[PDB]
């Protein structure tokens, strides 16, 4: 599908909201899995489950593995740019 | 079945 970029804000006492699966050493894309109630990424919309986060803020998360991209999302702070994609 | 983190 189209990629599209999302952004998210939040503050530095929130989480982004998801859940991912997926990384470098399972063959698969770092996918979102879950969005959660009440966080930054159910409010402010324009992520879905089944996205594959190729990027966040200009940082690529390909190649990957699953630790390695869950650090990286967790660091980013304030205005967090996704680029996602549903294939 | 995948491992899941939370973010
Ligand atoms: C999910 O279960 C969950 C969301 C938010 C937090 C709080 N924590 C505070 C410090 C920065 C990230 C969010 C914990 C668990």
């Amino acid at each position: 599908g189209p990629i599209r970029k999302v952004l998210l804000l939040k503050e530095d006492h929130e989480g982004l909201g998801i859940s991912i699966t997926g990384g470098k050493e399972h063959g698969v894309p770092i996918l979102i899995s879950e969005i959660h109630p009440g966080q930054p990424a159910d409010r402010c919309g324009g992520l879905h489950v089944g996205d594959a986060i190729l990027a966040v803020n200009g940082v690529n998360l390909r190649d990957t593995k699953h630790k390695e991209a869950v650090t990286i999302l967790s660091q980013q702070r304030g205005e967090i740019e996704f680029e996602v994609v549903y294939v | 079945r995948l491992p899941t983190s939370k973010i």
